[PDB]
């Protein structure tokens, strides 16, 4: 019991069937040659050998027919009419069945291998040339720090050739796998356990999205399931269905768990609208990674809107210069010297505060929230010292402060 | 005379790495600047620094240049071994800095390379091993082999990854097409090279007794004429060797040229017939017509439009719809060809507006279906 398989059992049938019918019919023109007509009482011969037989057999199977050997005995033409008849029959449908059956075998197979000490996160749900491409040019964006994780696809189908192209070129760094994260053999695969997060991405454009939430929904489950720890940020495209994953018994936003509900995100944002016209757009620009980029066509509105578009937000601890100040200093600080804007800043349990009141003070090792142009920008808060730099007018010169 | 030496030096430079390399995995097995190098080399061959891109355009231009040395070589000979004293063969000495060249890509590969074992086998060091020392035997002695080195057919393999590697295969239709052209032309010169050796060598069990003077080119015409099963006879195989190479060619090929042919036909078939733009004539007037076009609906309004009891008025019709034209409709554009113009595109793109020059016409005429399974919709 050892061909276990459909298609193993199709091809050793095919390959088999053909080869002993090649064989044998090579076997009985090489009698019919060499014996000669009987009715011409074997004087009509011609001395072949076994080989030369196999060889014109193949010849004429495949109708390349060279006539470097031909048959002569009236049985030897007669026999390569019906060969002729029969087998391209079979030659013409066993070649592509074989080449059907050694094309299926499946690229992106294997596993990921570890680096030491590299992080990797994992990737999976709606994977495409497009989400991938989307994800992947501010994921991958030249703007941000220089940090050293790997991008690990893990996904049911073949690659399409333009994802193909985007593979190669990120070969370095980005890594394919065939299966799905309903299976913990695939998990194993990528080694999920030492994975630093996992994202799971919906289709935007699914036919229901109830549906595609609920295959995502399991997708969290089974991740979840083969371990708990591992930090899921999951793409949601309806509201009402969030409340199903946080029911799940290792859901842990407090250990950085997170879902991305596309459709609350968007309301929000269109609200805030409402109570200040343009602050989806100002809003918006702030949360994608997109490089000032002047051309001289551009009117003066475009040239400073695009100037505006050139921000995003960063987050920076402060050096220890901002100790013991007020919000307000450290904000009028950040904005006079070191050309930065401070809005918000982590309050030690411990929580975020947003243009928090005199009453707050600065602390030692504070997270601050910065909107600037780079994290190169707000480095400056990182290095900043109230003798070394106070003076230092030429901001891009501020660094390690002997001081 | 000489060859097997030749031979043996791409075995013992294969053998000795993959056993150097088995004695390692079985020492770190019973018992850093390493990864930074296999990032950098990476890098480098990816063609994501600058000097990767230069390094990627000499493997590709090297490449070339080395097949052509070798069709030189394979052209301008007629014994496969060859006694020559190598500071007289100047296809010889530049084939060397072409090895040279190709031996530092090979390391550098190695070092990029993730799993060594897998990579000492992978197709393209079997090129290298069956390239590189056999043309450093070609200075050790005042001789050369026309050996594997018809095997240089193969780096050309590599082209459709330069061409994404610098991103000027752009679209999925070219990547299709670069990737056929480049494997059925690669693999017919490296066919035809494998069986130019085996007929001028002759079969080795009869002591080379047996053995055929082709030509490289008779060998490339031969097998096109095979894979094309036409099978003229004027030239055939005659050695043992040759002939059952013949039989696994055809077995192979007849898949591949039959399916190459057809899908290279779909692809230079895909063009648009009917893309460019509308001229405007001095003063002359036109009307776009969009929407709802077909034989049906520009026969019936241009019966009227173009009716002989009106008045001799000078406009001219330019249609605009993203289908092409069925043949009824082809026939009506060209009996009408002097007035009467059609363009692939839609109303909805402001590049196909600015096609038809719309901004210059006289009217817009939108056409519905009629018979239409929602009006609505339609509407
Ligand atoms: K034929």
């Amino acid at each position: 019991n050892v061909l276990k398989t459909s298609t193993l059992i199709r091809l050793v049938q095919l390959v088999v069937s053909f080869v002993s019918l090649w064989l044998t019919a090579a076997g009985f023109l090489h009698l019919l040659e060499n014996s000669g007509d009987p009715f011409f009482d074997f004087g009509n011969a011609q001395h072949l050998t076994y080989w030369e037989c196999l060889y014109f057999l193949m010849v004429t199977m495949s109708t390349v027919g060279f006539g470097d050997i031909f048959a002569t005995t009236v049985l030897g033409r007669t026999f390569v009419v019906i060969f002729i008849m029969i087998f391209i029959g079979l030659f013409a449908s066993f070649i592509p069945e074989i080449a059907e059956i050694l094309g299926k075998r499946q690229k992106y197979g294997g596993s990921y291998k570890k680096e030491r000490g590299k992080r990797h996160v994992v990737v999976c749900g709606y994977i495409t040339f497009d989400s991938v491409s989307n994800f992947l040019k501010d994921f991958l964006h030249k703007d941000r720090e220089d940090v050293d994780v790997e991008i690990v696809f893990l996904h049911k189908g073949l690659p399409g050739l333009e994802l193909e192209g985007l593979l190669k070129r990120h070969f370095t760094q980005v890594e394919y796998f065939w299966g799905s994260v309903m299976d913990a053999n695939d998990l194993e695969r990528v080694k999920i356990q030492e994975a630093d997060a996992c994202l799971v991405l919906a289709n935007k454009y699914c036919q229901d999205p109830d549906q595609e939430d609920a295959a995502n929904i399991m997708r969290v489950i089974s991740i979840k399931n083969y371990h708990s720890d591992i930090k899921v940020i999951v793409q949601l495209l309806q509201y009402h269905n969030k409340a199903y994953l946080l029911n799940i018994p290792s859901w842990d936003w407090k250990r950085g768990d997170d879902a991305v509900c596309v459709a609350e995100l968007k309301l929000g944002f269109i609200a805030q609208s409402c109570l200040a016209p343009g602050f989806s757009t100002l809003m918006a620009n702030l949360f994608t990674m997109r490089s000032y980029k002047p051309t001289p066509e551009m009117s003066q509105w475009q040239t400073d809107y695009m100037r505006g578009t050139g921000m995003e937000m960063y987050t920076e601890y402060l050096s220890s210069a901002f100790n013991a100040l007020t919000f307000p200093e450290a904000a009028e600080l950040c904005f006079s010297k070191l050309k930065l804007l401070l809005l918000a800043i982590e309050v030690r349990e411990s929580t975020l505060a947003i243009n928090p009141g005199p009453k707050v003070k600065i602390e030692n090792a504070t997270q601050g929230f910065f909107i600037a142009e780079s994290a190169e920008e707000v480095k400056r808060a990182f290095y900043y010292c109230k003798n070394c730099h106070a003076n230092v007018s030429d901001v891009r010169q501020i660094k390690k402060c002997k001081c | 005379r000489q060859w097997y030496s030749f031979l043996a030096s791409s075995l013992v430079t294969f053998g000795s790495g993959l056993v150097v390399i088995i004695i390692y995995r079985i020492v770190l097995w019973l018992c850093g600047w390493m990864t930074e190098a296999k990032d950098w080399a990476g890098e480098l061959i990816s063609g994501q620094t600058t000097t990767g891109r230069i390094l990627v355009g000499l493997v590709f231009l090297l490449s070339i240049a080395s097949l052509i040395i070798y069709f030189i070589d394979a052209s301008t000979n007629t014994s496969v071994e060859t006694c020559l004293p190598w500071s007289s063969s100047t296809t010889q000495q530049v084939d060397l800095a072409f090895n040279v060249f190709f031996m530092i890509y090979f390391f550098i590969r190695f070092v990029a390379a993730n799993d060594k074992l897998w990579f000492w086998v992978e197709l393209f060091s079997f090129v290298d091993y069956f390239t590189i020392p056999p043309s450093f035997v070609a200075i050790y002695l005042d001789r050369n082999w026309l050996g594997l080195r018809f095997l240089q057919a193969l780096r050309l393999m590599s082209i459709p990854d330069i061409l994404t590697y610098l991103n000027v295969l752009k679209t999925s239709t070219l990547i299709r097409l670069v990737q056929l052209v480049v494997s059925f032309v690669s693999l017919w010169l490296t066919a035809a090279g494998f069986l130019h050796l085996l007929e001028n060598s002759g079969d080795p069990f009869f002591d080379f007794g047996n053995a055929q003077h082709l030509t490289y080119w008779e060998c490339l015409y031969f097998l096109m004429v095979t894979m094309s099963t036409v099978g003229f006879g004027d030239i055939f195989a005659t050695t043992v060797l040759g002939r059952t190479f013949v039989v696994i060619f055809i077995m192979i090929f007849i898949g591949l040229f039959a399916s190459f042919i057809p899908e290279i036909a779909e692809i230079l078939g895909k063009r648009q017939k009917y893309g460019g733009s509308y001229k405007k004539e001095r003063g002359k007037r036109h009307v776009v017509v969009c929407g709802y076009i077909t034989f049906d609906s520009v026969s019936n309004f241009l019966k009227d439009f173009l009716h002989k009891d009106r008045e001799d008025v000078d406009v001219e019709i330019v249609f605009l719809h993203k289908g092409l034209p069925g043949l009824e409709l082809e026939g009506l554009l060209k009996r009408h060809f002097t007035q009467v113009e059609y363009f692939w595109g839609s109303v909805m793109d402001a590049n196909d507006l600015e096609r038809v020059k719309i901004q210059e016409a006289d009217a817009c005429l939108v056409l519905a279906n009629k018979y239409c399974q929602d009006p609505d919709q339609e509407d």
